[PDB]
């Protein structure tokens, strides 16, 4: 009440007007003077190309550049650290099929890498180097870049056996097919056999493929398909191919490889930023120790959580005056 | 509020301040004056600001992982797939909630102890020169000018100058009858 | 103490002469006032049927409903929240089996939805409608509800080749067989062919089942058996089914959806009283955080623990008097 | 027991307790009575209720899972399911045990807490008036009616207006010898 | 200050002058008067034989000695609580393969018995007790001691259909083969017959396996393979063999349980300890609450931690005198 | 440091002293000695090793897991199986990092409130015979020898034989001018 002879000392803290609400083990509704955020809830709205490198996808898929597509002849030999590939990729040459597609796209994009190098396969009595109208590049027949289409040469499809061993010291990646004829017509026409027969074989793990003839669907005016199978030889190893008829042969291997690369399926638009994480929402900030604008994450990214506000106290309680 | 000086004994608090957290406010013959305990809300500082550091920075870079979204509708192994990525991100959203929970409380506890060492640190300092009106706020005795507060603000009072003034004014009261 | 003169006021704290043992972070046996239970260790008994709809799997399990067998005739276009499946349930049918029994068990439960429209299928010189003496419903020869047993009619079986586009805007659910037979004498009995084959494929996935002609162990007076596959043809896809021989054909589609609907196994009787949560004991409490009583539930049910017991302290520490 | 307010000072517990759970016992020379404090209880409910609040209510609404019990021995894929289900038990678990944990013991600290606040607070309203035996009990050395026990007990009593009183009491003692 | 009149008396606390650094929620550097370590980032280096029994692979794996490789010869009907498999295991018989490898091996592993009792198969017009030169035991051909290589008497191979019904209460494990010659000349010089087919099957499930008949690699002097399945006849089935050659038939039936039994792959020196934990690296203190020198244990072993120290406080502030 | 017995108003440590945790230190005309208090630091040992208690012990007994190191590249149920034992792995570090933070700070926060209450009781037992200097120490206004130095060491003090004694050499200074 202020006086004339003593003297008064109290104490006190600082606040603000307009605190801000934080939640708390006992109170669900507690203000402080200060708080900030902990999750993440927004993005740039576009991928960034650095620190970690990023191929676009561009008009196809990962699997289709794998065997030569021609949408992705600009694919040859590039190597890639996250491989975005958009909803957009339609499929533009000869159909096929994987009896293992989920396990093959994730084998592949592990590695990070298309580097090629073409091996002479030794066909005898055969022609190769097989076209179809269903893949036209440079509006000529073509087929797959990466497959070797045999066919009978004057109606003649002599039993091959040839083999291929490793000298270097990684994992080769052979990468064949077998060729389903729509017709019994088709198959004695293309191949001169009333039934084929397939075996691809190695020292450790063995394969054999016996082709269904049916007709199917058409799908760019082809009532056939071609089912796509793939093997690995480690060094030491060596691989046999039988091929008694039927085979989509193939040409070299896959430098295999293992390192931090994977895929990611997104459409936001390619930019030039530097950001540590990849999102198929785009490239976020990473500061905040969790986030919840993706579940699918690429690098050093937060986690995810389901709650889109989290507010950390960093003040003390706000208690004004007045009122 | 574990303690009681944060909402307790002090009613409400000082919006009029921006040159530290924890203060003081005095009124002597000779005017009002106010000023800051930097001692005070530095020691509070590095124990906030440093949960900041330990939440933020940290490694976990992951590079592949299994699929998370799918346009088929295969059976067992892709039902197992969303098992797994659920039950992560449900495992993760009760450590976010259960951290930020004991981050926030251990914080407004901890500010509310630093208050009342303070009160401590400085009624001892004081000794029996003065008492406590119950609001967190002394009432110093002595005949004091500006000079004292400022000495007590930095922590250097000797109360044995003051002491044989304080007792007349505090027990000496009309002369003990 | 007491005297006639100034004072004397103490402050003190409520107690009961018998408190709960409670487990905290420092002491494992320390007593308070008054403490509660967080996790359930106990059930009702009986299954409820509120909110969620709660289908009695009767007799026989989803797969048998989805066939046709006459122990499940009364499931025809029934839809469920939860398939509540029996373990007394037992096959009174052809003897069958699936390659992925777990996939497509878990594929129908999902949807929820037995929902059947039958289309006119165009096949052609073969006698439709196939019976058989393994399945008697009101004491005559018949087969499934829900298969087509095509059989060669004046023991002449022409090569199919039929199509069925899909108009609709979901993912059509075609369920067909292969017949093995048990010897050689029956595969030119029904089929008069040396060996079947057959191939069901779409745009986009292709199949081809061959008989595989063996004796079987006798069960239910049958050496033969029936395997039985799952195509799903999404809209803008069109289905197409070859069929040599050995085509155990479907008859419609099942109208595949996604929801909240799911199977259990269980055998607690159906009540009907109203529960959040069910599972293989019974409904529980839905209150209680945690829960012990098993580990698979459906609905909002409390999470599970291997702790029998969490007491959580609610009052003070209880210290009584005297002693 | 972090504080000293449950267990230390105060010998034992008051069962004679029914509106309240922190309360005063007094005797004048009119005679005895006891009461609670509403305002002290009340803060320790709202503070050990809400934490029932934030326990009961979470939305953990889980439809489709995968399979947990297996009539048949199929091999690896069957191993991995058991494996992920037993995983989310075992960490749960620890959840649980954990979070029991910290709930008791804070709120075992927080009540501890409570009543030492109430102490410190009479023993600021009674400023040297009274003093303490060291058992939670004061002696108030005015001659103190029942209305002034009241007038303590909701918080509003003019200490000088029986300060030349106490001080009588308290320090002229035998008439200073 | 002393003096002469009255007294003085402060209060303190113990301190250590060299103390140890740990890490708590708001310092990331404090020192503490006594702290302990709450990981294990050692072992003794070795494995030990206690309590529970182990058993070690030797020269072979465990696959090996569940086929009768002259390698492991000595594991003839041997128990064990966890099978140390060694790195340098070397096939040392006829070439192999299995296509569900990684399943066949986990269930061995978890069953953790080889009991074995031969069962007299009634095999009629063929001859029994086939022998390979690519197995040398005592200096002479032979073949796996579980199995039994069928082949065909006089150039004569009559079809067979014969049985195994149970009457114990356990799970009984029929692990056979099926042969695929290398050349067509070595099909028909072995079994008479064009082609091959099996049938393995019982009232629950039923199998059926081709032969694929294909040249294949040299190993060991072999081109060929042999290609082993395994069939489970609970307590109530009847197995039924249907082949009309190419069939590596079983000798018996290896008794299956469940227990505390698994695998493990190591290459520690097994020695005499007691520990309850056996990791790969060796044996551990079953004291600390986390390791991180496995993330692979048997036992009660502690949780695997990425973090390698971990220091608890087991006292107060360490606040020095002097400076 | 919550509440302020360590680093507080407590300058150093004491490294003589071997026979306890919290000690005392007094200085009379017949000589100085030094002594420790068995039951401050006894309360402190039973919750410092029931601690260690409550971490070892734990049941965890798990024989056959699903594979985790592997010598080849399968493709798709390969890297589910990395991916659960991975998450495992994670969220287990997290567990063990909060834990130990956890435990941590709560020892240092239980060891300085276990000297805040040991100075505490003891003020409370002095009464008024003597006061505080700001760093845990006091002056015993009375001519006390070391049995009664000693008789507040095992709690047994009355006040009032030394309190008129201690009120002469504490408010009347130089006979009150
Ligand atoms: C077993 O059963 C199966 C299933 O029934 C059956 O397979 C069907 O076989 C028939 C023939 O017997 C197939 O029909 C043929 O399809 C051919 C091509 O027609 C399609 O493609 C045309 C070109 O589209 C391309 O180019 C344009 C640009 O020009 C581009 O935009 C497109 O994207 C694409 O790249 C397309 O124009 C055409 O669409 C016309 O026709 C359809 C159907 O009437 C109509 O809906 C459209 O509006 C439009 O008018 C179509 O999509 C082709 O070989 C052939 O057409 C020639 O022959 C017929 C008959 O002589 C003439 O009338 C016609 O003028 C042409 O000369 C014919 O249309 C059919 O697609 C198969 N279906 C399936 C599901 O596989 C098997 O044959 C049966 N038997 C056996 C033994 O297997
Ligand atoms: C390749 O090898 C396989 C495997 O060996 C082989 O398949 C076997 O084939 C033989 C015939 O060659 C099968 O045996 C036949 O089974 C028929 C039915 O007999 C069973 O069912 C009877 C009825 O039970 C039903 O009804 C009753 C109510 O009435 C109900 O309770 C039951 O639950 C069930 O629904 C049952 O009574 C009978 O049991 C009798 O016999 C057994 C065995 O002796 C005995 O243990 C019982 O106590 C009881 O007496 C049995 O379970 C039937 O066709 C046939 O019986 C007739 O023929 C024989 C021979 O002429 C006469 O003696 C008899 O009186 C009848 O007229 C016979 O029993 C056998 O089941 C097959 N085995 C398997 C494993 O499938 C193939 O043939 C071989 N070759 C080829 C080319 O594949
Ligand atoms: C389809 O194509 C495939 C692929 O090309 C083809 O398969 C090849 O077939 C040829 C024959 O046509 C195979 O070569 C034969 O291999 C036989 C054995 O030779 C190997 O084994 C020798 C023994 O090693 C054992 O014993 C020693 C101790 O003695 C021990 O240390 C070893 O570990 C092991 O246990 C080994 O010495 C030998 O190595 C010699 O030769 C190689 C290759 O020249 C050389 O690199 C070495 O330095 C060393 O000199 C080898 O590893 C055997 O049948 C045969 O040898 C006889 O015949 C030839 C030809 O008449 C004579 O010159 C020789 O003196 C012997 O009399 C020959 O070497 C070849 O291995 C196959 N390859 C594969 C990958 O399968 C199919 O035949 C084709 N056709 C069909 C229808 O399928
Ligand atoms: C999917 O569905 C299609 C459509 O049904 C099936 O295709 C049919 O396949 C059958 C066999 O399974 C075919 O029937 C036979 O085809 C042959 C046709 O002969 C060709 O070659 C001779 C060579 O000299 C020519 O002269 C002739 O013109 C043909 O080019 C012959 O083997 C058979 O014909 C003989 O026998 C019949 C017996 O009834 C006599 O009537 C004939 O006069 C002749 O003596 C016979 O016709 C049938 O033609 C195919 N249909 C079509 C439209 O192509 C697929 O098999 C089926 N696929 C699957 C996997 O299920
Ligand atoms: C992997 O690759 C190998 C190597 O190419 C394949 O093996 C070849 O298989 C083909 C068939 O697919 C063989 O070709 C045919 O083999 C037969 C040989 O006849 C044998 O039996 C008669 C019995 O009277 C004897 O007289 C004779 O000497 C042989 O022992 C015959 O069916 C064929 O020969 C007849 O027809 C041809 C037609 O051109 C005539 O020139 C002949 O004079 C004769 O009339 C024919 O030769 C071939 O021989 C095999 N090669 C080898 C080196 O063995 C595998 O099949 C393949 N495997 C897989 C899985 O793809
Ligand atoms: C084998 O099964 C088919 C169907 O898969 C049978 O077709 C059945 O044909 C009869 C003809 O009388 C249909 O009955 C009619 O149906 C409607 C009302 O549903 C109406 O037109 C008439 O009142 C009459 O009841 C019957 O519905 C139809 N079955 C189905 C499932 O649609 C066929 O007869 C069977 N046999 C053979 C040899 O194909
Ligand atoms: C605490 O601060 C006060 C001022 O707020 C200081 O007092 C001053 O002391 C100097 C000498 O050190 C004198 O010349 C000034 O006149 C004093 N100012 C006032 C307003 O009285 C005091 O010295 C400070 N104490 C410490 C330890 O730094
Ligand atoms: C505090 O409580 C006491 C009783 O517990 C109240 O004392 C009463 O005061 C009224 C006037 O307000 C008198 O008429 C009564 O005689 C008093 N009762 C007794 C038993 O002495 C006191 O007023 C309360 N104070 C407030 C501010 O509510
Ligand atoms: C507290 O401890 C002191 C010594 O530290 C005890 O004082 C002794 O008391 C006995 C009788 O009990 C005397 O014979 C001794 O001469 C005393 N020693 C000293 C050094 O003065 C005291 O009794 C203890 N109090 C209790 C309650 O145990
Ligand atoms: C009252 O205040 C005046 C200044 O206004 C001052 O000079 C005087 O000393 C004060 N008197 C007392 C008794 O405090
Ligand atoms: C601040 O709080 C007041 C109430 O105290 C509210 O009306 C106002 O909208 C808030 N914000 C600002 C900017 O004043
Ligand atoms: C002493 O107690 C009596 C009742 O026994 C009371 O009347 C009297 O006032 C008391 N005396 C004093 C001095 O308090």
């Amino acid at each position: 009440g202020n006086d004339n002879s003593t003297a008064t000392l109290c104490l006190g803290h600082h606040a603000v007007p307009n605190g801000t609400i934080v939640k708390t083990i006992t109170n669900d509704r507690i203000e402080v003077t200060n708080a900030t955020e902990l999750v993440q809830n927004s993005s740039i709205g576009k991928i960034c190309n650095s620190p970690h490198q990023i191929l676009d996808g561009g008009n196809c898929t990962l699997i289709d550049a794998l065997l030569g597509d021609p949408q992705c002849d600009g694919f040859q030999n590039k190597e890639w650290d996250l491989f975005v590939e958009r909803s957009r990729a339609n499929s533009s040459c000869y159909p096929y099929d994987v009896p293992d597609y989920a396990s093959l796209r994730s084998l592949v994009a592990s590695s990070g890498t298309l580097e090629f190098k073409d091996e002479s396969f030794n066909w005898t009595g055969v022609k190769q180097n097989g076209t179809s109208s269903a893949c036209k590049r440079g509006s000529s027949n073509s087929f797959f870049s990466r497959l070797n289409w045999l066919t009978s040469l004057n109606n003649i499809y002599p039993a091959q056996n040839v083999t291929m061993p490793n000298k270097e010291q990684f994992d080769k990646l052979y990468i064949w097919g077998v060729h389903h004829p729509a017709t019994d017509k088709n198959q004695f026409s293309l191949f001169a056999q009333s039934s084929g027969r397939i075996t691809v074989s190695t020292k450790r793990s063995q394969q054999a493929v016996i082709p269904n003839i049916g007709s199917r669907p058409r799908v760019r005016d082809i009532p056939s398909r071609i089912s796509i199978y793939w093997t690995i030889v480690k060094p030491g190893d060596i691989l046999l191919i039988n091929s008694t008829g039927n085979l989509i042969a193939p040409r070299g291997y896959f430098k295999i490889r293992s390192g931090k690369s994977s895929i990611m399926r997104s459409d936001a638009p390619i930019g030039e930023c530097k950001s540590e994480c990849i999102t198929p929402n785009g490239s976020i900030p990473n500061d905040k120790p969790f986030q919840n604008v993706n579940r699918i994450t690429y690098g050093a990214c937060p986690r995810y959580v389901k709650q889109s506000t989290l507010k950390l106290a960093t003040g003390m309680r706000n208690v004004p005056e007045k009122q | 509020g574990i303690f009681g000086a944060i909402a307790g004994f002090i009613e409400n608090g000082w919006e009029g301040m921006v040159d530290g957290w924890y203060g003081f406010r005095h009124q002597n013959s000779e005017g009002r004056g106010q000023a800051a305990d930097l001692k005070s809300t530095q020691a509070a500082i590095d124990q906030i600001s440093g949960k900041l550091n330990r939440l933020i920075g940290k490694t976990n870079e992951k590079f592949h992982q299994i699929e998370k979204e799918f346009s088929e509708v295969e059976g067992r192994v892709q039902d197992l797939e969303k098992y797994v990525e659920d039950t992560k991100i449900d495992l993760w959203s009760y450590n976010a909630e259960l951290l930020v929970a004991l981050e926030n409380q251990h914080t407004i506890d901890l500010t509310d102890s630093e208050m009342n060492k303070l009160f401590e640190k400085t009624k001892k300092q004081l000794r029996e020169n003065a008492e406590d009106m119950g609001n967190g706020c002394f009432k110093i005795y002595h005949k004091c000018d500006n000079a004292c507060i400022g000495s007590i603000r930095n922590e250097t009072y000797d109360h044995n100058v003051y002491r044989d003034e304080a007792l007349n004014n505090r027990f000496q009261i009309k002369g003990v009858e």
